[PDB]
């Protein structure tokens, strides 16, 4: 909903909520996944690491894997030359269980919706 | 947060005793038969003194009024000449009396609130307090007689707290006041000033509210209330509930009723908050705010729309303020029950807004850039007209969706600076306004009519002939709608994939050549099945 400019500094440690599953997709161009839905900023995330990541059972033509609860990100390289267009692109990389960071915006919008 | 006690200085009258039997001497108590001696205790002072601060102070002695039992009764009265003497800062002064004593409250008029609680008195007690009087006493209701259990001077209080259940006479001052009810009805006679009221629910008693002359403003706040127990009473004032004892607003005189017009405001839990608006006749009260928030808290399961809220509200028989604000939620909604209008302002960038005519009010969409505006399905007939006002910068422009609405005739039409659609379905239509700010209609917006089809508002603009005539911009006929155009200029296997869709079991491919040469394209079916090849019309 709300991103405030620069408050995502690279080498900041993230990872994701207490849900179930945090879905993330290999292929974007015509599964249609990063086409923009919603208002607010859309950040776009690329995980480097992707081994221990268990798949998903998928219909044909569709790559979608889930993310283990709890997972650590090491944020690299946020860069927010598109805000004004509300489009945030961020670097993320797997790491192990280190048991820290946030998965909300110090305004406390969650993350991995 | 000073709790204070009930703490005499004694003087204890003692003497010397011989105890022959173990040779020694000890301190013992005056001998009562020898005449008349000293009490062996004596108590000297009945007094205690409390200085405040610059911060807010509460001031919280013992208890020792706090119900009926009779040993109760008789400590309180034993202790009614206690004194008190407690004096407030500049942050304020907040005193809950015990039940017994002599209170000299000190309060700095400074200050914004004085609050003088009487809760820990007991929960079903009769209280008559009133602020315009400098020196007052509490009398207490013991067997065959009346004793005055308190006496307090005041100075500064403004924040009168009745008790918890009882019948309370609390009469304000000429400044601004506040009172917090029991919840045992009675009686409220305001001063002047603006006056304060929160007000519980399940009244044991009706609650009479006096408004004084020189009074100029009133607040009432039902934290405990909903606007479904208030009965829509028109030409008075006074709040009727449903089921329960009802608050019966009067004024001192009849003859200026009207004077509290605009000057009336009446909350509730829900989020409504009543205004009293002269009528033709009198006075009503009727729904001036709605914030949204507080009615998903109270009721959740029901749809959240200004829209539905308001054909709601008009179902219960209340009437509307000319002016309806909707606060909370992602848009400030306005509402004109004159002109049956409906304003969305919007505030954020490129956010998604849902568009929904109705049938009894005009919608008006003010945008923001890069914004996306969604038409949604029209659903009955007599739809009243839509207005979008874009906000266009030429770098983030919005763009208007109509895939959600499913048309199968869109004609447009040019006047004054403003496209008109019209937007029929097999069944229903719907008339949409699309305008601009600077009178000029933004050329780079984008209307997308078919999910392959999306089309600039410059484009549109030029085959829309100037005179008001209206001209086919699409129709559900001639090709199919596409929802993939995959050219042919890609090479070798491009694993095309087309999602399912339930809702719509038809999903259309089109292989598109734009070279001179004919093409040849060798498929492969992997999954899924087809219908053919798509040749004319009909």
């Amino acid at each position: 909903s709300k991103w405030s400019r620069g408050w995502l500094k690279t080498g900041t440690i993230l990872q994701t909520p207490e849900d179930r599953n945090t879905d993330v997709y290999l292929t974007t161009i015509q599964n249609n996944v990063f086409s923009r839905q919603g208002g607010g900023y859309q950040v776009y995330y690329r995980i480097d690491g992707m081994a221990g990541a268990d798949i998903a059972d998928n219909a044909p033509g569709e790559t979608r894997c889930t993310l283990r609860p709890g997972t650590c990100f090491e944020v690299t390289s946020v860069d927010e030359r598109h805000y004004e267009w509300n489009i945030i692109y961020v670097t993320l990389k797997t790491c192990g269980w280190s048991r820290n960071g946030q998965s909300k915006t110090p305004n406390g919008d969650n993350l991995f919706n | 947060t000073i709790i204070l006690g009930y703490g005499h200085q004694y003087q204890a009258n003692t003497e010397i005793e011989y105890l022959s039997n173990w040779i020694v001497w000890r301190e013992a108590v005056p001998d009562s038969t020898s005449r008349h001696k000293r009490p062996p205790l004596e108590v000297l002072n009945s007094q205690c003194t409390v200085i405040a601060g610059e911060r807010k102070t509460t001031v919280l002695p013992l208890r020792v009024l706090s119900d009926l039992t009779p040993e109760c009764t008789e400590q309180a009265i034993s202790l009614k000449d206690y004194k008190f003497i407690l004096r407030g800062g500049s942050g304020g002064l907040a005193v809950q009396v015990g039940g017994a004593g002599y209170y000299d409250i000190d309060a700095n008029l400074v200050a914004k609130e004085n609050t003088l609680s009487f809760r820990g008195l007991p929960e079903e007690f009769p209280l008559t307090f009133d602020l315009s009087k400098q020196t007052q006493s509490v009398m207490l209701k013991t067997p065959d007689d009346e004793v005055p259990v308190m006496t307090i001077t005041q100075k500064g209080i403004n924040t009168l707290v009745g008790t918890a259940a009882g019948k309370d006479r609390l009469i304000g001052n000429d400044k601004d006041n506040t009172f917090h009810t029991s919840s045992g009805g009675g009686t409220v006679i305001s001063g002047g000033g603006n006056n304060r009221y929160i007000i519980p629910r399940d009244l044991k008693t009706p609650l009479t509210l006096t408004l004084s002359s020189n009074s100029v403003s009133h607040e009432i706040f039902l934290p405990e209330t909903t606007l479904a127990e208030l009965k829509p009473v028109a030409f008075e004032l006074s709040l009727i509930y449903w089921a329960g004892n009802n608050i019966n607003v009067q004024p001192e005189d009849e003859a200026k009723l009207n004077h509290f017009a605009g000057n009336f405001r009446v909350h509730t839990r829900d989020g409504m908050t009543l205004e009293a608006v002269s009528r033709e006749n009198g006075i009503q009260l009727a729904i001036s705010l709605c914030d949204v928030q507080r009615w998903q808290a109270v009721y959740p399961e029901e749809n959240n729309r200004p829209d539905a809220i308001l054909d709601r509200l008009h179902d219960m028989g209340w009437s509307l303020t000319p002016e309806v604000r909707f606060q909370g939620g992602e848009t400030q909604v306005s509402y004109d029950p004159l002109t049956r209008q409906l304003v969305y302002q919007l505030q954020a960038r490129y956010s998604e807004f849902q568009l929904a005519g109705s049938r009894h009010h005009t919608t008006a969409v003010t945008g923001t850039p890069g914004s996306r505006y969604i038409i949604m399905k029209p659903v009955t007939t007599q739809i009243l007209p839509t207005q979008i006002i874009l906000a266009g910068d030429n770098d983030h422009p919005e763009t208007i969706d109509l895939l959600e609405a499913s048309p199968v005739l869109v004609e447009g039409k040019k006047d004054k600076n403003s496209v008109i659609l019209t937007i029929a379905t097999i069944q229903y239509s719907l008339q949409l306004t699309i305008s601009g700010i600077e009178e000029s209609l933004p050329e780079t917006t984008r209307v997308a009519i078919q999910p392959q089809d999306t089309r600039l508002l410059g484009d549109v603009l030029r085959i829309l002939p100037d005179n008001g005539n209206w001209v086919g911009i699409f129709r559900s006929g001639h090709t199919p709608t596409v929802n993939r155009l995959e050219n042919l200029m890609a090479l070798n296997q491009v694993m095309t994939f087309l999602p399912r869709v339930s809702g719509s079991a038809e999903q259309v491919l089109c292989l598109e050549n734009l070279g001179g040469v004919r093409k040849k394209v060798e498929g492969e079916l992997l999954s899924g099945k087809l219908k053919g090849a798509w040749k004319a019309e009909g």
